[PDB]
RNA sequence: CGCGGGGUGGAGCAGCCUGGUAGCUCGUCGGGCUCAUAACCCGAAGGUCGUCGGUUCAAAUCCGGCCCCCGCAACCA
RNA sequence: CUUUAAUGUUUGAUGUUCUAACGUUGACCCGUAAUCCGGGUUGCGGACAGUGUCUGGUGGGUAGUUUGACUGGGGCGGUC
RNA sequence: AAUUCCUUGUCGGGUAAGUUCCGACCUGCACGAAUGGCGUAAUGAUGGCCAGGCUGUCUCCACCCGAGACUCAGUGAAAUUGAACUCGCUGUGAAGAUGCAGUGUACCCGCGGCAAGACGGAAAGACCCCGUGAACCUUUACUAUAGCUUGACACUGAACA
RNA sequence: GCUCGCCGGAAGACCAAGGGUUCCUGUCCAACGUUAAUCGGGGCAGGGUGAGUCGACCCCUAAGGCGAGGCCGAAAGGCGUAGUCGAUGGGAAACAGGUUAAUAUUCCUGUACUUGGUGUUACUGCGAAGGGGGGACGGAGAAGGCUAUGUUGGCCGGGCGACGGUUGUCCCGGUUUAAGCGUGUAGGCUGGUUUUCCAGGCAAAUCCGGAAAAUCAAGGCUGAGGCGUGAUGACGAGGCACUACGGUGCUGAAGCAACAAAUGCCCUGCUUCCAGGAAAAGCCUCUAAGCAUCAGGUAACAUCAAAUCGUACCCCAAACCGACACAGGUGGUCAGGUAGAGAAUACCAAGGCGCUUGAGAGAACUCGGGUGAAGGAACUAGGCAAAAUGGUGCCGUAACUUCGGGAGAAGGCACGCUGAUAUGUAGGUGAGGUCCCUCGCGGAUGGAGCUGAAAUCAGUCGAAGAUACCAGCUGGCUGCAACUGUUUAUUAAAAACACAGCACUGUGCAAACACGAAAGUGGACGUAUACGGUGUGACGCCUGCCCGGUGCCGGAAGGUUAAU
RNA sequence: AGGACCGAACCGACUAAUGUCGAAAAAUUAGCGGAUGACUUGUGGCUGGGGGUGAAAGGCCAAUCAAACCGGGAGAUAGCU
RNA sequence: GCUUGAGUCUCGUAGAGGGGGGUAGAAUUCCAGGUGUAGCGGUGAAAUGCGUAGAGAUCUGGAGGAAUACCGGUGGCGAAG
């Protein structure tokens, strides 16, 4: 449910919440949990290597698994929850064996119900399965590299991966950015577009919004001196050069793109 | 105001204590003309 | 106080640079096309090349005076 | 000499295939209770990638310096 | 106009009086639509102006009460300082005289004060220039370089089209 | 020693930190103290710090450090696994009274509690660096029940009082009690129990998780305080007795009711919302490799051990940091009476001090202020400084607007005391009596006592009733910035920066980017509704023309073109 | 519920005076800003000199910063005083 | 109360009425490849543009978006659009 709540004062008139009494009004699953150390942007070296990181509120490491190996065993939506690791809702799902499972929870999936994994599947919002069973022109998630790995992309909210042909050995995909990319065409992933995209439309309002999560404020070069960075100084503020980056590197058009061994997989690019 | 110096014996001898001097290369070679000249006070300890 | 460029038919520009022969569009006068004007087409005229002097085969050209125009100046405690 | 044609022969630029080099922050096992690592099967790519030597380009991200004098003070100007 | 040089531009309003202010006329030296333009509720130890309220700020201060200043006893510094029998004026002069000359004046020496001078004390002027001084920053100043990137060679092979 | 004044959410009483005998006693005055000094934190001599229950060490971890092998790098060295260390974290257990010149939750008396070892008896199967549960948790808000503590009264003791009253509705003092045990309420949470089966928990499992049956409705867990006990004990006002005249010995009445009520407790609760809120061990329990005439575990009992270190004093300051006996800075706990909403403030209680230069004088001038005629900014760069508005309830409240606000807008009225409605109301709390009962810390009922707003009417006092300390100046136009916030600490707090939003662009994960000669890491154990660079800076209406120069990207045919 | 309102402890330092060899090598006093938050603060660690850090001043890095400090090059050089 | 108002039930009829979810076909564009070549496109004419880096044309494959030829008719439905 999105909405705004009424100014009672500037700021508190500004945000956009999303709530949903689907999710667990509750405390996560204790026995499947594991520590984070929230590391501030250092190195071994103990030097701050990228900006916009720091303080944010205590967010511990809930585990969840993509690689879905529990083959031949259907299992049950128990309850529905939010991650701030993620950006998409987690499904707490509860498995006939006695084992429980954090994993991505679809759109059209509600808690009590059915999913499954195994090659003895369905096309249902939630199987997970190899992309060797699924047809042309479905809309999955979820998606790995290679077989095994356990899950590479559309992990956030409301994502999805486009798959064309599957000729071959080698499966056409359609990227999110609008890359074709070939993979194994023996890759597990799960049918149907990651839920909570309603996401999106949520915008923080207040600089707290931005604190407290963990972001640290982009204080603009040309503000700061030309001994610290490669804008800087002039009594007029002005800008007078090319727009490039604290180190050098020419931005607003740059392709950065180099690591040679990926080529052959990359064929169509984002034009 | 506050003066520069608000004393701590845990946080004076585990950064300049003998064992944060004999931990690097860097301290025994100090200690080496501290030894040279002999200085009671060769680490600030009890 | 200085520096750079320009000054050419009624208007705006050529040609100068690298010296012999002065051009384009509009305008003016007139004729025609329509009942008339305009537009359009064609012909001719219109330039002491700001002014004077010097000099080399000529002076628009090279150079030296005077006048006029644009930009920057009226600066450091 | 030029235009051309079959062939022997000598090198080169690309297309494709393969597996042994190599890569492997793919799965799994053992050392070993150990997300490091090594080796062992396998799978996936592929003589690519990457590193070294040479070399062209780019390049204030980085470094070493130059940036004239006379001048009725300097500067502008002018001149040498 | 936080922008308008000329200039206190012009007109109207506020005032007896308006280089500022408010609203407009556009002759914009030289506003400008993400080096964002124009408005803007709420907000502001913010910039400017006006009014009412209240008052010593002012016209012009007056008195009183405390902590010092003044006296006494004890304790006892200070920056600074070439040397002193250390007056004014006129003039001259390394060019504004306490010290030279002319001349006037002035008993010797303290206390409380006040601040014109001794170009008074502190800071080997932070301004200008100079030094073939320094220091960082800047870029289409000169020369190298990190990094990025290209190709040949090496690691690097075996078959066909 | 008798008075005065001062703070009293401190200038008080205890600890950590950090100092290092500054604590106490005797004695002394040259030197330390900005004065004198038989005084003292100064000299000299002596004494004092007593622990199974406090803290720490210890056990186990976090940020993170070290880190056998290993990866990597001229060397030095860097990162990191297993492990090993490291609290501000968690984990067993004590309080009261009295005593000293100085120390006592440590000594003594009284009364309790905890973890282990050996041994004894009777039973019973136990056993990991492995699994499970627990441990174990966020911010704010409101409510119920109590406590610390305080007040009135009752009772006991004493006095009845140096200027008028004062045996009475008079005055003053006391009225104190823990740890633990037993009971186990208020309150909160959860359906228990029994049988069977299972690709699950690196293996196993009776422990946990799951799916079907069954029986019955509670069982269990947890839990401040009250009440008994602890305790015919301790203590306790005042007397009774000797002075080294400092104090000690002895004795000992009352010892409760009621109301108000914490930020303390149940609460490591509950509701709700979002930014979604450590870990390991101790403890309980299931078992592997196995060992069962054993070894061990459970329970009761006896006895023994509980080591080492700190323990004085200061601890919001003459004892820490500031060179000083320095108007400053330094965390946490406790924190009474009256007024007051309040930890503000003012005056007192407890307790501790008057600041380590005083005495005369009362001039100019300087500083902290009081008051001020007529006037009211005429001052000045400028309403800067001062003055003043200043409280509660209620009335009333514009332009504008994003329809929240503006706003406590502006601008006004009533305020003390007494009696009455009513020998102090509404309200709150609430014993006895009565009835019942699945009998206990019970449920209804019943109403004494106690405590205590406010409204109205009437009367009266003064010039003034928020009378004091305390405690907004307001109205309007307008520039800019959105606003909270941040910054040049030691002259600039703003229009600057930040800001949420928005746009472009880079990035397909061994991701770009970045530190690091490298490995490895952050990014992120995230992956395009994600993350990095940059610009502008809420919202509202919108954001035009130019690809010449430069930079970037795409296309590469051709010209030029290094090494080879 | 609120980067909500008023106002103390708390953190800060806008205005004026005192002070400037002071009480103090930036403080006191009387008024003020925020004060449930981008909050304040104790204890305990990591990031370091051409690098760290930065709600960006060329401020901060032990009273010292357009490049701290200790030793050593070095008795550096000085057409200057 | 009755019934020629109006409404309802039993059985059938016609339909671009509306909303939601899938799908088909030709064509147009783009990307890649094979063949091939100086024009292509356009207009009253010419030109900008596209092209020898090899277009258009042509064949094949693929990725997508919007609208539904002929049936179609002063035909149909609806209160209107």
């Amino acid at each position: 449910a999105v909405v705004k709540c009424k100014p009672t004062s500037p700021g508190r008139r500004h945000v956009v919440k999303v709530v949903n009494p689907e999710l667990h009004k509750g405390k996560p699953f204790a026995p499947l949990l594991e520590k984070n150390s929230k590391s501030g942007g250092r190195n071994n070296n103990g030097r701050i290597t990228t900006r916009h990181i720091g303080g944010g509120h205590k967010q511990a490491y809930r585990i969840v698994d993509f690689k879905r190996n529990k083959d031949g065993i259907p299992a049950v939506v128990e309850r529905l929850e939010y991650d701030p690791n993620r950006s998409a809702n987690i499904a707490l799902v509860l498995y006939k064996d006695g084992e429980r499972r954090y994993i991505l929870a679809p759109k059209g999936l509600k808690a009590g119900d059915q999913i499954q994994s195994g090659v003895d599947a369905a096309i249902k919002p939630g199987n997970t399965l190899p992309m060797r069973n699924i047809p042309v022109g479905s809309t999955v998630h979820n998606v790995e590299m290679k077989p095994g790995k356990g899950g590479q992309l559309a992990r956030s909210a409301g994502t999805y991966v486009q798959i064309v042909a599957r000729d071959g050995a080698y499966v056409t995909l359609r990227l999110r950015s609008g890359e074709m990319r070939k993979v194994e065409a023996d890759c597990r992933a799960t049918l149907g577009e990651v839920g909570n995209a309603e996401h999106m439309l949520r915008v923080l309002g207040k600089a707290g919004a931005a604190r407290w999560r963990g972001v640290r404020p982009t204080v603009r070069g040309t503000a700061m001196n030309p001994v610290d960075h490669p804008h800087g100084g002039g009594e007029g503020r002005n800008f007078g050069k090319h727009p490039v980056t604290p180190w050098g590197v020419q931005t607003k058009g740059k392709k950065t793109r180099s690591n040679k061994r990926t080529d052959k997989f990359i064929v169509r690019r984002r034009s | 105001m506050k003066r520069t110096f608000q004393p701590s014996v845990l946080k004076r001898n585990r950064s300049h204590g003998f064992r944060a001097r004999m931990a690097t290369k860097n301290g025994r070679q100090v200690l080496a003309r501290r030894r040279a000249k002999g200085r009671a006070r060769l680490t600030v300890s009890k």
